[PDB]
This record gives C-alpha cells, structure tokens and sequence, in this order.
RNA sequence: AAUCCGGUUAAUAUUCCGGAACCAGAAGGUGGAAUCAACACGGCAACGUAAAUGAAGUUGGAGACGUCGGCGGGAGCCCUGGGAAGAGUUCUCUUUUCUUUUUAACAAACCAUUGAACUACCCUGAAAUCGGUUUAUCCGGAGCUAGGGUAUGGUGUUUGGAAGAGUUCAGCGCCUCAUGCUGAAUCCGGUGCGCUCUCGACGGCCCUUGAAAAUCCAACGGAAGAAUGGCCUUGUUUUCACAUCUGGUCGUACUCAUAACCGCAGCAGGUCUCCAAGGUGAACAGCCUCUAGUUGAUAGAACAAUGUAGAUAAGGGAAGUCGGCAAAAUGGAUCCGUAACUUCGGGAUAAGGAUUGGCUCUAAGGGUUGGACAACCAACUUAGAACU
C-alpha cells in the first residue's frame, strides 16, 4: 500500500515546521539516503557517513570517498573537473 | 566520610582528647579556677568546621 | 529473593565497576568484580582483527609466550593473511615495473 | 519393583494407646492409588501386618513421606498428637517417639 | 589446583624436592583421591579403584608424608 | 598489574584465621628446547606448537569511547514435576501445604555438540530455470549455493578446587570439660515475547559522527655472537616448566538520614547512586503478601458549637457566581462507527454506539519424539457455543 500521497520520508515529522519546509527537507533525505555507485568497484554500495563522506561495503574497495553533503557527486565539482581536465589537456599538448 | 587524609585523621584524634572531663585534682590546687570549662564540644552540637 | 551489594566503595555503574553474580559454596548469592572484555588486535592495513591471537586487555599480552601473540608469517600479528599477499604481489609488480621502465629509459 | 515401607510403633504399643489393627484398616482405606480411594487390588501395594511393624509393599514407586502423611493423619484421629512423633530412622523405616 | 591424570606423572611430582605432603580422601562413592601439595599448585589424582590406589599408596617414595583425611 | 571461598569478634575483615590462588619486580636455583658451524618444525592454505637468538631505527595494534530499536545466547532470579528430611493443618477434605535440597576465584581439556555461527577467514568448485538468506533485504564470476577446514571461547560442558566446606535432620555422653562424639540426606527432571545483568550478530539516526595519556603487545629491520679433537667439552632461551626472594606508605569503626549530613533542633524541607521476591495487571501503576525492618511519632476520657479532611442526598439541574470556582460525570479492553477543516502528515480515543462475570465445551494456530502416518511429554493464545 501507498501509506502516504505526498511526505515520504518526511512523515516523520507529521504536521510540523511547514509544508515547503517538510518538501525541501523531504528532496534532500531522499538524496542523503539513497545509495549510489561505486565508481571503483561498480557495486551500489555507497552510502553516506557524515556529510561529504561516502564509504563502501564489502571486501574490496573498503575505500572512502570525498563527496558532497548529500549526493555523492555536486553538479560544481563535476563541472570544475572537466574544466581542469580541458585546461590540464591544452597546456599539455 | 571513612576516605580521610591522614592531616584529617590527626585532627579528629586531637579533637577527641580535648573532649574529654579535667581531673578533679587540677580544679583542687591552691589558686585555681579551672572548675567547669566552655570547650566540652559535642559531636552533634558544635561542629570541627575542619 | 537474595538482594546484592558493591564489594568495593565505587558506587555507581561505572565501566570500572562491572559485575555478575555468583552462588557460592554457602549458597549465597552476591557480585564478583569483573574486568572490561579484551580486543583482539587489528591489521594495520585493513583493520580487520587478526586471526590466531586471543581477546585480552593490554598487558594481558605481557603474559603470553611468543607463539600465541602472532602468526608464523611476515608482519604474522600486525597484518592479515590478505592483506600480507597484497603487499607482496604488489611489492613484487611494482619492481618489475621500475626494471622495464628503467631498461626502456636507455 | 518392590518397596519396604515400614511403621514401626513399638514405642506406643508398649503404653497400650497404638491399635496397630486400627491402623491396618485405616491405610488400606485411605492409601490412594491413581487418585482413588480402593484401588488395592494388590498387584500394586499390599500392606500387612509385622506384629508391631505395618509393612507396606509397594509395585508403583510410591513416597514414604505419603506414609508418614496419613501417619499423622492417624494420630490426630485419635488424639495422639502431643504425645507421638513420626520420625525416619532407615530408608523408607518411620518410627514413634514419644519426645 | 591441578588435575593429574597418569599415575606415571603423579609419581614424578612427588619425588620431586618441592611435594611436602600427600593427602589421602575416600570418597562415599568407593572413588579415591590423591592430593599432592606443591609450592605452587595442588595435584589431585583421581583413582577409582580400591586394588589401585593401595598399589599406588605402596608406590609412593617411602620418605614421602602421606596424610589420611 | 593482581583474590576467592568457608570460618571468626561485643565491636574489623575481598584486610584476621583455615584452605586455595594470582600479579609485579630482582637475582639466576634446577630442568627442558635450538644451535657440529646459526638461531625449530608441521599445514596447499586459513594457521598450529611447551620452548623456537633478535640491538638501533621505524611502523602497526591495544588502552579508546554516541544514541535508539528489535533479534539470538549465557548467568542469577522466577515458575514447575518427582524423591528425601523436618514442620503446619487434619469435624470433614487435602498421595496435602511450607522450608532445605548449595558449589567461588583459580587450573585443565573440550566446545556452535548440549544452547548460541557458516561470525570471520581458507581450500575444492564455478552459479540463469539464478540461488542463498534475516523478525528486519542483504549477499555472490571482486567467486554464490554446497562439501571440508582454520580462528575467535565462557557467566557453556566434563573435571580439579570439593565435600573435607556449607545446609537440613536424628542421637550419645549430660556439672561435663578443649563442647566434644556418632549417624542419615544434601538426589533426579523440565520451562520462557518473563525479570536483572551480560555477551553476539545486526538495523536506524546526525549541517551532532560521539577524550586524552600512562601502559602493554606485534611487526619491518639486521646489530651482535663465536665450540669442536666424529666426542667427556660454551653461549642463548627463564616471550618454555618447576623453584627462591621481595611487595613500603596513607585510608578502612559507624551513620548516609521522618534522630549521626545541611537547614539555629532528634525540623513533614533538601542531598548523587547499586541490588529488587509472589499474586492481580500492559506494567518498576494501584492494591494484598514473603524475606528484612518497624510497630516510632505525649497520653486518658468525652462526642458541644465552629472548623480541617473525607462521604451521601428527594425533586429540580448553574436558577448560584465576575466566571461551573469546587465537585460531579468520563475512564481499562474488544468490536462497530467517526464531521468541519487541513500545511494531506493530521484532525481522531473526534463525535456516537455495543460488549465485558462464572462454569462446561468446540475450533484453529507450534515443538520434542517410533515403528502416508504418532503414543506421550513440553506449551502458550485467539475466536466461538451452551448453561448460569
Ligand atoms: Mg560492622
Ligand atoms: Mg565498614
Ligand atoms: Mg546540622
Ligand atoms: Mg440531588
Ligand atoms: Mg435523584
Ligand atoms: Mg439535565
Ligand atoms: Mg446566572
Ligand atoms: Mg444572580
Ligand atoms: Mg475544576
Ligand atoms: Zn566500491
């Protein structure tokens, strides 16, 4: 069953702070939950410890990455990569 | 509280036997008032204060 | 039914004032003090704890012979079996890799 | 299977204040086998008489202190309390004391 | 306190310099125990045989104190 | 770093006594081990052993860490079925009711058996018709399932300690003395969404991610060593076993509170924390009880008005009053049913109804276990029927 049309996650919080308070908490949650790829393993066991910190399970790759406070990757950080990986490219050839 | 220092301990010894009754011959000498005295402390009445 | 004291003047649940009961050859029921449960050391490289060595306090360890602290095998006691071949393998790989980089240099 | 339950009731029989026939009647009455009161069809506990002894057979496991229950049980019938005691003296062998 | 197993290991402790005494407890169950004190341990030998512990009891060094409980 | 049980005093006790241990330091007192040239072997491996040379330097580990949630085990407690010993009751009934039926530190061997593991790791092998699997959906070609191993190990088992102790009972000397002496028992089973503590594997949460240091250990490294005449001949190891010496100094009585503290006091105030039985019940609620404690709060007689505290009331029902102030009424649980409005989460136990004892039955829902089945044992719910 549905069990709700709309909160989510955030029902936690019932009818409390405001409704677009509870919707932008509510997009954030799902983001900082979620599970995300590991890039170096290829398995969807990265999960968030502590804001900026996305670890992995497993044997291997017992690593832990550098990350945004809720996603693993920010749009500013990808971005900021392809421009140093240009820049890095045009000064050396 | 029964966890005492020793400075303490030598004090609660040295307040005990100056709580003790004067002799009756120290009140008997020739020339003496020492008959009843202000310092007979009691444990639950007049307190150490250390 | 049987109601138990400290044996000691510590008198809160401290992780220093652990206990259990016993029953004793009087049929009494009262607290023995009891030590904080040992670690098991950790490899260095993975953290994962080391097989072969038992749980105990730190100087606990000071008892032990030789033999029951560790593992008859390079860093046996400080690294894991898997972290040891690791190690190898790439110590070994890497080597290889300085020679042909070093003969493709001439 | 066998069981050697004994009264022994020398000490009263001597004063003449024990009816040892009595009491042969009352345990055969009152013994209880599987919950009822006459089920001595005596494949299962006898009782007999030893002279001063009361000798009860038994064939199902049965508990002296079950005995020594309806001992007493005797002795306040007949007002012998105060005056008479059931007390074990050998595996399953009771006496009376006077104490 | 320490168990001993072999009559042939109780034997060499009590010839050893440090066994004082020896102790001797028959318990009802017709089971006899040896107990030998040591500086540091008690060592008990655990004999279930009557014929065997008055062998072992004769096969004690003869300077040896033997106690009966 | 390291201590337990039993006993003992008028009054101390993990400190005394009896017994049984442990730790740390020093010297090296024996024994053992390795080394004929050098510092051991086993196992594919995880890793194993009675020991198994290791200087400087370095590196690693332990110490060392939040909080909530449920799940699994252990210990003590609780409950239950027999036997025994003593006691209570006994007009009648009650194979009855009550009490006792105990086992420490430490040591050894096992160990997922008996309870709790495929928890971690290793080996074989190579998985789609994908499988495995928790209450909780995580795991696997980065090697699943399966088969076999390795490690972690007690508050588990079997023992030592240790029945010689403790407990219960029954007798003997009988001014009795050192209060001595002599007999029996102290046994065998079961139970769990129980309680208290604890351990194990997990899950949730954080713009919160939850001391430090002393101290102990391991490794990497290779300093240094000197037995040799095929054997009577040294060093090392005391991180192997047994043995010896030594462990100072201060605290330790008692109260911890409706009389030992603070509050002028033997003040209805205040002052941190540990253990925690049975019944009812959801329950550490209220109510009653067992162990333990207490029966202490100036007393006697009487029952006037007015009080303080607690009850009840015809008919009416807020007319009382600034005002329903105070009181009354409601109340647990189960099944029905539940409006406006809403930030969609709530509102909501909305409102509003019905039921509820006792007894005797019926049905369904799980485990041990003997030859499609099954005689017990161990069990707890839920729903319904009849009778009263
Ligand atoms: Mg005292
Ligand atoms: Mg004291
Ligand atoms: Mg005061
Ligand atoms: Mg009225
Ligand atoms: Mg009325
Ligand atoms: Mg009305
Ligand atoms: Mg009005
Ligand atoms: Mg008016
Ligand atoms: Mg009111
Ligand atoms: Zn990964």
């Amino acid at each position: 069953t549905k069990r709700t049309k709309k909160v989510g996650v955030t029902g936690k919080y019932g009818v409390r702070y405001g409704a677009s308070l509870r919707r932008d908490v509510r997009k954030i949650e799902v983001q900082q939950h979620s599970r995300y790829q590991c890039p170096f393993c290829g398995r969807n066991t990265v999960k968030r410890t502590a804001a900026g910190i996305w670890c992995c399970n497993g044997k291997g790759c017992k690593k832990v990455l550098a990350g945004g406070a809720w996603t693993v990757t920010t749009a500013a950080a990808t971005s900021a990569r392809s421009t140093i990986r240009r820049l890095r490219e045009m000064v050396e050839v | 509280p029964s966890h005492k220092s020793f400075r303490t301990k030598q004090k609660l010894a040295k307040a005990a036997r100056q709580n003790r009754p004067i002799p009756q011959w120290i009140r008997l000498r020739t020339g003496n008032t020492v008959h009843y005295n202000m310092k007979r402390r009691h444990w639950r009445r007049t307190k150490l204060n250390i | 039914a049987q109601r138990v004291t400290y044996r000691r003047r510590l008198a809160y649940n401290t992780r220093s004032n652990k206990t259990r009961i016993i029953k004793t050859p009087g049929n009494n029921i009262r607290y023995l003090h009891i030590k904080k449960l040992g670690t098991i050391p950790r490899c260095g490289d993975t953290g994962v704890p080391l097989q072969g060595i038992p749980a105990l306090r730190p100087r606990e360890f000071a008892r032990l012979s030789h033999n029951q602290k560790k593992v008859q095998r390079a860093y046996g006691g400080c690294l894991s079996a898997n972290a040891v071949k690791d190690r190898i393998v790439r110590a070994f790989l890497i080597e290889e890799q300085k020679i042909v980089k070093q003969k493709l240099k001439q | 299977v066998s069981n050697k339950y004994i009264i022994d009731a020398t000490a009263a029989v001597n004063d003449k204040i024990f009816d040892v026939a009595a009491f042969e009647k009352y345990l055969i009455d009152r013994i209880k086998v599987d919950g009822k009161t006459g089920n001595l069809g005596s494949s299962v506990v006898v009782s007999r008489e030893g002279s001063s002894k009361i000798a009860v057979i038994a064939h199902i496991d049965f508990s002296g202190r079950y005995l020594k229950y309806l001992t007493k049980k005797f002795l306040k019938k007949h007002s012998l309390r105060d005056w008479l005691r059931v007390v074990s003296t050998k595996k399953g062998v009771y006496e009376l004391r006077y104490y | 306190p320490r168990q001993i197993s072999d009559i042939k290991q109780f034997l060499e402790i009590a010839r050893r310099k440090d066994a004082t005494s020896a102790r001797i407890k028959k318990n009802t169950n017709k089971d006899v125990k040896f107990k030998l004190r040591c500086s540091k341990y008690l060592y008990t030998l655990v004999v279930a045989d009557a014929k065997k512990a008055e062998k072992l009891r004769q096969s004690l060094p003869p300077d040896l104190t033997v106690t009966e409980v």
